[PDB]
């Protein structure tokens, strides 16, 4: 839901230190991932990624 | 997280809404802010 | 300048002062070269100097020296000074701040079941 990919969001701004850095990483990770699967949304799916990493 | 709100026995103006967001914001982040936030203007224009 | 930055469109032509600053210009130094080439005499050919002086003065900036050349309407010519400067200038207009695409407006109404991280687009 809207309400998970906002919790998720705020989990990864915190434990980084730089929300530019981390906002730059989110951006390259949905790219990387629209690429290869053009072979949900880049942005969110990247996101959802990187929540289900940090444990 | 792990803050028990404390049970606010008292009529509720401006500025007790104001520090009770506050409070929220610094125990517990910013989303659970946005739906208190969200949970206190539904049940004020209830 | 190059004569796509001094237009000249047809709706009637609409043109850019740009156009009547250097034709005033060319014709004020050719004038003069042609009275440079008769042997005219002095008087007239430092009049034409001065004219020609004041008509890049116009061009340059005008109205900052001498008097200011109104158009067919008595409104200043724009000239390339003006173009650069004032809140309506280059700077402040068209590289500080654009009219950009993928834009909208409309009025707002209040939509209290929305929540915080959501708008409600027509």
């Amino acid at each position: 839901d809207s309400q998970d990919l906002l919790f998720k969001a705020e989990s990864l701004i915190v434990n980084s230190t730089n929300r530019y850095h981390v906002t730059l990483q989110i951006a390259r990770r949905a790219k990387q991932a629209r690429y290869e699967e053009m072979e949900i949304k880049p942005v969110l799916r990247a996101i959802l990624e990187m929540s289900d990493e940090l444990n | 997280a792990k803050s028990a709100p404390i049970f606010r026995n008292r009529v509720i103006d401006k500025k007790q809404l104001k520090k009770l967001i506050g409070w929220t914001f610094a125990h517990y982040g910013t989303a659970k802010t946005a739906v208190v936030a969200d949970d206190l203007k539904a049940l004020g224009f209830r | 300048i190059p004569p796509d930055l001094r237009p000249m469109v047809q709706l009637r032509f609409a043109t850019s002062d740009l156009n009547d600053l250097y034709r005033r210009v060319i014709n004020r130094n050719n004038r003069l070269a042609r009275l440079q080439e008769i042997l005219a005499p002095e008087i007239i050919v430092r009049n034409e100097k001065r004219m020609l002086q004041e008509a890049v003065d116009a061009l340059i900036d005008n109205g900052r020296r001498g008097r200011t050349v109104v158009g067919a309407n008595n409104r200043p010519l724009k000239s390339l000074s003006d173009i650069i400067e004032g809140k309506q200038g280059r700077f402040r207009q068209n590289l500080l701040g654009k009219r950009v695409d993928y834009s909208g407006r409309s009025v707002i109404v209040v939509g209290p079941n929305l929540k915080i991280h959501q708008c409600g687009l027509p």
